[PDB]
RNA sequence: AAACUCAGUUGACACAAAAUAGACUACGAAAGUGGCUUUAACAUAUCUGAACACACAAUAGCUAAGACCCAAACUGGGAUUAGAUACCCCACUAUGCUUAGCCCUAAACCUCAACAGUUAAUCAACAAAACUGCUCGCCAGAACACUACGAGCCACAGCUUAAAACUCAAA
């Protein structure tokens, strides 16, 4: 739906400025967290903000523990900045697309070389 | 002919050109069209054989400046393949949709609820008797297709109800008559809903003619075969050549503007950008023309 | 000593030089990062205009406009042309917080021209004009 | 009207120029800055200014509060010496 | 997309608006009042006291004359739509400002009247713990009804006061 796209697009733009600022905590800003897409619930009840994550489990398990403790706080800021009237809850989405391409790059480096249908039933009750 | 003016103004018909009219009917258009130029090369098609027969004896007038054919818009290809013209290269394509005014005011083409006649609504006139009429559409549709027809093509909200209400009448009785079909749409409803319904021009009207309309397409198959008549005219049409379309109502305006806007580069030229309406005065002396848009484009 | 961040002050004994130029004397790059747009222009100690670049004039257009590689395109091109003008070092001023606020500098840097203070200068009215009112979506 | 490259100006150490911009994002952020920037985007009715300002106090207030009671409560919090009784 | 051929650095430049302080909780009868300076100035220590007068009363609005940054009903486009409106984008007006009058409405809400007193044996519930003394205003099923009529008003699609008949066993 076009109005769901421009909300999805918009609710990420806010939130890679948000994140590019140490606004909401300065361990957020330290974790330097990238976005790769934020979708939007069919009910509008949930905003889930796909965040790229890297190679090092410890990490990410931190960053996902930092994103999780401060979406809150980034809802209140997007409903202060009044880029969005009613802000649907934020949920930090670990994003690991990327890992499977990097895999199959690292891989790849060593593998070797209507009408008709009622219709029918028209015709059907003709001859009958 | 609606929007005469507009269309014989965009046209711009002129000596040497040739022209185009998919849908002869009662030819008002081509008329003027031939009345404006004297010297213009015309071929007007239509499906009925009695507008073919009227265009006929109308080539009394023009022997050779017009040329009548029978078909429909998949055999337009075809027939005017066997004309011996595959390039065609047309300086304009003339395409007139809905239903005749003759086809409408006769009472036996069933095309008028208001008039009682057989449940034929079928723009056909005899040249294919295998062709289903609406009173075979209506007693052999099933519920479910009943209601999905009525909804996609008369944009009916409450097709299940009518749907319902058509398939109890014709288990109980058959339906052969425009009035029978009309009563039993009403039927559907509380009775002073027989005239609730009002159109854009905020005048009451039959609960009736939205599924009139729906059976009427669902007949002809006016959607998939305008989208046909559409590429034929494209294909046909001359590089630089003037197609004007008129429609009736939402679906065919839809399938034509989504056709002229390719929703790759575009391959035509909106000659208006906006739509085209008949003048106010003009709709109330042709309340039946209300709904008629005018989309003109040239071919790129 | 140890370093300060604070900048040197003008009319003062500043032992600190770049390529022999004082502070005031080291040209100043402007970066203008609209919401939707990132503007360069490298100009003199004297308000010389000597580069400008911007997405637009890189071939970027419609919403390619507001985005970090284009900002980053930007910056490389008004660093080339710089340093093809004799630049080296700058003080980076930027106003705006568009998304190529840092991108911009990045190329900025990657056109070999040293940034040597970064500065901002976002247009903060105290209060003055009134803005337009919230979207509603 | 003021002197330039004296306000929000900050030195880049050793060339470290991420550094450096990070460090006066920090300042701009401490300072309140940014929060002023993109919040006169569009304009906030006083109404929801106020609403908004007495929520923030409430909250800061209301966190301060939880983070003392869990501070003074923390030293309950060592090993069992009672262990069985 | 439309439209501007303008955009950026620097300089000059308001009758508009009043970052941070303000995480303060002050002033005023309330409405309200958060840039700076100066002048004038914040009633009554004995309480209460207006359909019964005097004086106020946010925003919106009217009348007249100005001011033009921005904002912005309305309108005109741009997209979008089958078409049209709304939302989004652009331009722009009444209007927000000043001067001089009007209008006298707000969820004008701490939804908890003013004054005095008590914390003793708690209190339907929820809300802001429970009461006492005293005074003024107001209420007596819902709906009809921020209505009709009458009257008053600078008000003329207005405000204030404010019913009845029919109907219901609820609200
Ligand atoms: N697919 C099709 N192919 C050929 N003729 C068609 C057609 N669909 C409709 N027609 C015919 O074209 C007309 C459509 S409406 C009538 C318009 C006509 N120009 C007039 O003024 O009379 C009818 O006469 C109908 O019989
Ligand atoms: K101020
Ligand atoms: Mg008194
Ligand atoms: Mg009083
Ligand atoms: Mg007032
Ligand atoms: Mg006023
Ligand atoms: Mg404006
Ligand atoms: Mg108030
Ligand atoms: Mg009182
Ligand atoms: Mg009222
Ligand atoms: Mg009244
Ligand atoms: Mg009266």
């Amino acid at each position: 739906h076009a109005r769901l796209r421009a909300l999805n697009g918009l609710l990420y733009k806010a939130l890679t400025d948000l994140l590019c600022t140490p606004e909401v905590s300065q361990e957020l800003y330290d974790l330097n967290v990238e976005l790769s897409k934020v979708s939007l619930t069919p009910d509008f009840s949930a905003c889930r903000a796909y965040w790229k994550t890297t190679l090092s489990a410890e990490q990410n398990a931190h960053m996902e523990a930092v994103l999780q403790r401060s979406a809150a706080h980034m809802r209140h800021l997007l409903m202060s900045q009044q880029t969005l009237r009613n802000v649907p809850p934020i949920v930090f989405v670990q994003d690991k697309g990327n890992a499977a391409l990097a895999e199959l790059d690292q891989l790849l480096a060593v593998a070797d070389f209507d009408h008709e249908a009622l219709n029918k039933q028209i015709m059907e009750y003709k001859r009958r | 002919p609606v929007m005469v003016d507009e269309v014989v103004h965009c046209l711009s018909p002129q000596k040497g050109q040739i022209f185009l009219d998919m849908t002869f009917g009662s030819g008002g258009h081509t008329k003027a069209i031939l009345q404006k130029e004297s010297d213009i090369v015309l071929y007007a098609l239509d499906r009925d054989p009695t507008a073919y027969a009227l265009a006929e004896h109308l080539s009394e007038l023009y022997p050779k400046q017009i040329r009548a054919m029978l078909g429909q818009f998949s055999q337009a290809e075809a027939l005017l393949m066997k004309a011996g013209v595959q390039p065609g290269t047309f300086d304009g394509v003339l395409m007139d949709l809905g239903c005749s005014s003759m086809q409408l005011d006769t009472p036996e083409r069933g095309f008028s609820l208001r008039k009682d006649g057989p449940l034929d609504m079928r723009m056909d006139g005899g040249r294919y008797p295998d062709m289903p009429t609406a009173a075979d559409v209506v007693n052999a549709l099933d519920q479910q297709a009943l209601a999905s027809i009525l909804r996609t093509y008369g944009e009916e909200k409450h097709a299940k109800k009518i749907a319902s209400a058509i398939v109890q009448a014709r288990s109980i009785y058959p339906i052969t008559r425009t009035q029978q079909l009309a009563s039993i749409v009403a039927g559907a409803f509380p009775p002073s809903a027989i005239y609730t319904r009002k159109d854009l021009l905020q005048r009451s009207t039959h609960i009736a003619t939205k599924t009139f309309q729906a059976l009427r397409i669902f007949v002809n198959n006016e959607l998939n075969e305008l989208y046909t008549g559409l590429k034929t005219a494209q294909k046909f049409l001359r590089p630089g050549g003037r197609l004007v379309a008129l429609s009736f109502h939402s679906l065919e305006d839809r399938i034509v503007k989504r056709f002229l806007l390719g929703i790759a580069p575009l391959m035509w030229e909106l000659i208006h950008k906006k739509v085209l309406s008949p003048q106010d005065q003009d709709v109330q002396d042709n309340p039946r023309g209300r709904s008629a848009k005018l989309r003109a484009a040239i071919k790129l | 000593t140890k370093f300060s961040i604070y900048p040197p002050i003008p009319g003062e004994e500043s032992s600190l030089r770049w390529a022999g130029k004082k502070f005031e004397e080291i040209p100043i790059a402007h970066i203008k990062a609209s919401h939707n747009n990132t503007q360069i222009q490298v100009v003199s100690a004297s308000n010389e205009p000597l580069a400008f670049a911007s997405c637009g004039t890189e071939g970027f257009r419609n919403a390619k406009k507001g985005t970090g590689i284009a900002a980053q395109t930007a910056g490389i091109a008004a660093a080339a042309r710089a340093k093809q003008k004799g630049v080296i070092h700058i003080r980076v001023v930027v106003k705006g917080l568009g998304p190529g606020r840092l991108s911009a500098m990045h190329g900025l840097i990657m056109g070999g021209l040293e940034v040597i203070s970064i500065t901002d200068n976002t247009p903060i009215p105290h209060n003055g004009c009134r803005p337009r009112k919230a979207r509603k979506l | 009207k003021h002197l330039k490259f004296i306000a929000r100006t900050v030195m880049v150490q050793e060339g470290n120029v991420e550094s450096a911009y990070r460090t006066l994002n920090r300042i701009l952020t401490m300072d309140g800055l940014i929060e002023d920037i993109k919040h006169r985007r569009y304009y906030e009715k006083p109404c929801r200014r106020r609403q908004r300002e007495s929520y923030e106090r409430c909250r800061r207030i209301y966190n301060m509060e939880m983070a003392r009671k869990i501070n003074f409560l923390m030293r309950k919090n060592r090993a069992d010496p009672w262990q069985g009784c």
